[PDB]
RNA sequence: GUCUACGGCCAUACCACCCUGAACGCGCCCGAUCUCGUCUGAUCUCGGAAGCUAAGCAGGGUCGGGCCUGGUUAGUACUUGGAUGGGAGACCGCCUGGGAAUACCGGGUGCUGUAGGCU
RNA sequence: GCUCAGGGAGGACAGAAACCUCCCGUGGAGCAGAAGGGCAAAAGCUCGCUUGAUCUUGAUUUUCAGUACGAAUACAGACCGU
RNA sequence: UUCUCAAACUUUAAAUGGGUAAGAAGCCCGGCUCGCUGGUGUGGAGCCGGGCGUGGAAUGCGAGUGCCUAGUGGGCCACUUU
């Protein structure tokens, strides 16, 4: 027997960290200095840009954060690239890049930036600059907030940041953290980053498993044989997903059904069902006594 | 039916030789443990000095070395061997781990050589399930919930259904 | 030959005969020590009016 | 030896414990806080005498030392070693500070810890005995042997609880006839029907 | 004498409420402070830059100046025997907007409204606060029953 | 009706245990070629989609603990102003306005913004 | 990127205390020192890169006479770090 | 569970008390200027031109302001707190 912490007196003097904080999705550090205006701005609305990498989704949102709670302005999906071509592999750092492109050209389809601010229509990899024109409403400037993801060299949040950076978002960055950043002596292969959006760094990998076992392939790659993507497809295919995202980025919502409105939830038992379940219990105790002895 | 995501499975092999010691007795059990396990043990610097015990503080005392997979299923059939497949009551944790010990390194695998010598090592059996690796996370952490739990009347009836390990009390 | 060291007795006293006067409230507020970069902006804005003149 | 009781008797300063800051505080003359049988059950001792301060004051923990023995003495031989229970409810908390001339003057004039002392408000108890029901005058005879130890007025007041407890001796039998309180040493529990369901089960069991 | 220094008697004054430490809650930061905005000062602990002097705490000026992370407030500290309406920079974390102003504005418009509403329809109306008056006369009616005798307790002594 | 991403207030939201979760997400899960990082691909990063809600997660339960909120305590304690009130004093009473805090006893057990789904 | 004091159950030597696990852990640790306040994906611990401890005007706070120094807060102009 | 406490303890928590607000320096449209801030006749400030007086709680009272300046800078007593 020691002394048990967990106590009354524990739970009096315990006091709970932020509801985000306990279910372990927003670092209030990191948020503080992301999403705070200068006071000397005024309502000027400070961007952030939301990336946040699921284990089945790519989740691309442009965020400024009002007092209510902070209104998303637009949003872009994984989930909506089998609209342009990209069946499955909705989670890479290819379809990451094609997430990010496609919520560049969607937000500036609806403040009119269609036409002006196009940026790398050819996916060169370079460090692109969103720079304004002078007469032209200035270039949408906006934050990566990168969330709890580990920024090594190559995260996907990079993938979708350099997505929304070709399609004309003016975000401030360095290719340090774009794969293909040489390390040992400090340079940027351009190159290599063109693979990773171009989706190389998957294509060579179904190339390493289609040689040494055939079995093996259909467990890894088991969807690619299904929708039909061989390897020498994979170039050309993010062409045609980011040739319609670039035509057409306007998001159509699904329309709501007449739903039978059904309970899908156990309610909240009430105070004379609970006060009737201690006299029932009860009862059903002192009776199973006498009932004994 | 079970559920196969309760699948009770091996975590790590936590294995580490505490010699007291620094430079050369120390060195060479660093030798012993890659050897042993094929992967390169890190040294355990020490808590603060207690002189009585010839430590001192920010002084190597031990090598440690964490073994997953396919390697710790495999060293922990070497190492139960030598405890001719049987542990005791007292052996298993309330967490839901079980360890034992072995007093040299020659019934392993390795032969005597007479440079190097002898070094007894411990095994700690890190006992898991799928759903484990919720606890450690930098994303959503979380505890694994109590029916999820491995428990010592768990892990004992596991090591007696895997390597048909007698336990026996005290 | 030690004294009083301290006291506040007379002064409540002292501090009320002419009255406790609040200070001289006088509309159009001094500029002086509003940050410069804001305070160059409005002087180019005043500078300036002469420009819309015609317009106004 | 010790200044008379006078000197330290009226409230006068801010409490002042032995603490962190008030350290060179010797050990007080009271030690023993209760005495008798008071490994006693509740359902043998349910008459309580209280001796209940008239008035605000210090008493010193030579005088509840005085008092502890003086009540003690004459329960003993009034009704045996074990047919009650005495409690000192005043503990000499307050420590009371001597300045001792022997060129000085009132220089520094800021005292040692002399002893220690029991601050006490009017309607306060000092000291308790709980005794069968039968000892009603022996509790009366006892407590006014001790009032003369303490300086001021006391009152000896015989309370309507059930020994050293809260509720009334006219509703006891029936808290505990109803399993509402269950004997725990020389004081009662309290049961109400507020907790789990398994704390009712082991009750009624 | 006093210990003389900054934050002496500020134990209490600039220390954090019960089961509300950690972290600022970030609408702090997120509201905005115009020019003539009547703030009222409250140093929270928690951030040790731009605090307000223990002098200000519990005390309300209006924003003449704006800069990034903190306004410039007028606020009114006496002195001795008059008082000196003076200029403090203290960071957001401090500072909230005082409602003690809205209950007038919320007024003026209610005001603006009963005048330009019965402009044309010549019912004058009051928009002046009459204090609490003498309460106008009114019948307690008894239903049937007597009014129930209260008579003094007598005395017992409790402990 | 509910979830997801991002929030606002930060326990009516926590905590322990138990039960239920449809679809979708969310997850665990499967890998180590690349990016990346380790003693170990556990973490982190990357590449996936055979299996499973077991867990996280959600809803609900417990004469639960805590927290929230009332009544009680109690016009009690304390207190503003007053008296050529009382008392040797200590202190107390009255006039005049204000007015608490436990124990004890009930009730409640997250609201909700913006965007996107599923039914 | 991490989690501390302490406790608990395990494990060759190994014990009250060496290293290793897993769990509990609202801070019960630490933050050079006095004490108070403040602090948990940090302001602590461990590493990486560094010289914002630089250069420059004013305004303001603190003691205050509403003077200085000291210390400090908000900027602004540069040049830089991360 | 229980007895007893805290000038340098506290979840709570008064009374008396300390700021602020109670309008024309206030409302409310309209337009011009900016080298500041920018997805954006955006945000903010400055400006002209307007248009609304039931003077927007009680009570009492005329205020504002500037020079020159003596004496003083040993105090003491009382209610209340200390």
């Amino acid at each position: 027997f020691v002394k048990v912490v967990k106590n009354k007196a524990y739970f009096k003097r315990y006091q709970v960290k932020f509801r985000r904080r306990r279910e372990g999705k927003t670092d209030y550090y990191a948020r503080k200095r992301l999403v705070i205006q200068d006071k000397n701005k005024y309502n000027t609305p400070k961007y952030r840009m939301i990336v946040r990498v699921t284990n089945r989704d790519i989740i691309c949102q442009i965020a400024y954060a009002r007092i209510e709670g902070d209104m998303i302005v637009c949003a872009a999906y994984a989930h909506e690239l089998p609209k342009y071509g990209v069946k499955v592999g909705l989670t890479n750092y290819a379809a990451a890049y094609c997430t990010g492109l496609l919520l560049a050209r969607r937000l500036l389809n609806r403040f009119g930036m269609d036409k002006i601010y196009e940026g790398q229509v050819e996916v060169t990899g370079d460090e692109y600059n969103v720079e304004s024109i002078d007469g032209q409403p200035g270039a949408f400037t906006c934050y990566l907030d990168a969330g709890l993801a580990r920024t090594t060299t190559g995260n996907k949040v990079f993938g979708a940041l350099k997505g929304a950076v070709d399609g004309g978002l003016s975000i401030p960055h360095s290719t340090k953290r774009f794969p293909g950043y040489d390390s040992e002596s400090k340079e940027f292969n351009a190159e290599v980053h063109r693979k990773h959006i171009m989706g190389q760094n998957v294509a060579d990998y179904m190339r390493y498993l289609m040689e040494e076992d055939e079995d093996a392939y259909k467990k890894q790659f088991s969807q690619y044989i299904k929708n039909n993507v061989t390897p020498d497809m994979m170039e050309e295919m993010y062409k045609k997903a980011h040739a319609a995202i670039r035509e057409n980025p306007v998001y159509e919502k699904k329309p709501k059904r007449e739903v039978k409105k059904k309970r899908w939830n156990r309610p909240k038992m009430s105070l004379a069902q609970k006060k009737d379940r201690v006299a029932q219990k009860k009862a059903s105790f002192l009776r199973a006594q006498e009932r004994a002895a | 039916k079970e559920n196969p995501m309760r699948e009770l499975r091996i975590r790590k092999l936590c294995l580490n030789i505490c010699v007291g010691e620094s430079g050369d007795r120390l060195t060479r059990a660093a030798k012993v443990l890659e050897q042993l396990t094929g992967q390169t043990p890190v040294f355990s610097k020490a808590r603060y000095t207690v002189r009585s015990f010839g430590i001192r503080r920010n002084e190597k005392i031990a090598v440690h070395c964490t073994v997953r997979g396919a390697k710790a299923e495999e060293i922990l059939e070497k190492g139960l061997k030598v405890r001719e497949y049987e542990l005791r009551k007292n052996n298993f944790s309330d967490t839901g781990n079980f360890g034992f010990g072995i007093q040299e390194h020659i019934d392993l695998g390795i032969k005597y050589d007479p440079s190097i010598g002898i070094y007894g090592l411990d095994f700690y059996v890190v006992l898991g399930r799928p759903g484990f690796s919720i606890a450690d996370k930098k994303r959503r952490t979380g505890c694994i919930g109590a029916k999820h739990r491995i428990s010592k009347e768990e892990a004992m009836r596991w090591f007696q259904q895997k390597y048909d390990g007698i336990i026996l009390p005290g | 030959a030690k004294s009083k060291n301290h006291t506040t007795h007379n002064q409540s006293r002292k501090w009320h005969r002419n009255g406790i006067k609040k200070p001289r409230s006088q509309r159009y507020e001094s500029l002086k020590g509003v940050d410069p970069k804001f305070l160059r902006n409005m002087r180019f804005a005043k500078k300036h009016n002469k420009k819309g003149l015609k317009k106004m | 030896g010790r200044r008379p009781a006078r000197c330290y008797r009226y409230c006068k300063n801010k409490p002042y414990p032995k603490s962190r800051f008030c350290r060179g505080v010797p050990d007080a003359k009271i030690r023993i806080f209760d005495l008798g049988r008071k490994k006693a059950k509740v359902d043998e001792f349910p008459l309580c005498g209280h001796m209940v301060s008239d008035e605000y004051e210090q008493l010193s923990s030579e005088a509840l030392e005085a008092a502890r023995i003086c009540a003690n003495k004459y329960m003993v031989k009034s009704c045996g070693k074990d047919g009650f229970h005495i409690r000192v409810r005043l503990h000499p908390f307050h420590v009371i500070r001597i300045n001792k001339m022997l060129q000085t003057g009132m220089r520094g004039a800021f005292g040692k810890p002399q002893g220690t002392v029991a601050r006490v408000h009017i309607g306060q108890v000092i000291m308790s005995i709980r005794t069968k029901l039968q000892n009603k005058e022996h509790v009366v005879e006892a407590l006014r042997r001790a009032k003369f130890k303490f300086p001021g007025r006391q009152k000896i007041h015989i309370s309507k609880k059930w020994g050293f407890t809260k509720f009334n001796a006219d509703e006891f039998e029936d808290m505990v006839a109803e399993k509402r309180l269950i004997p725990d040493g020389c004081g009662v529990k309290y049961i109400p029907n507020r907790g789990p369901l398994d704390k009712w089960r082991a009750l009624h069991s | 004498t006093n210990t003389k220094g900054k934050r002496r008697g500020t134990r209490y004054m600039f220390s954090r409420p019960f089961r509300k430490h950690g972290v600022v809650p970030l609408a702090t930061y997120m509201r905005i402070y115009k020019k003539g905005d009547i703030v009222d000062i409250k140093g929270m602990g928690t951030v040790q830059k731009g605090m307000p002097h223990k002098c200000y705490h519990g005390k309300t000026g209006r924003v003449y100046n704006v800069t990034q992370h903190a306004v410039g407030i007028v606020v009114n500290k006496q002195v001795k025997g008059k008082i000196l309406a003076k200029r403090i920079n203290v960071r957001i974390e401090h500072i909230k907007h005082s409602k003690s102003r809205d209950s007038f504005l919320k007024r003026v418009k209610e005001n603006d409204q009963k005048k330009k509403e019965a402009k044309e329809k010549g019912t004058w109306v009051q928009l002046k606060r009459q204090p609490a008056p003498p309460r106008e006369a009114h019948f307690v009616r008894t239903n049937g029953k007597e009014p129930e005798l209260l008579e003094p307790i007598p005395y017992e002594f409790m402990a």
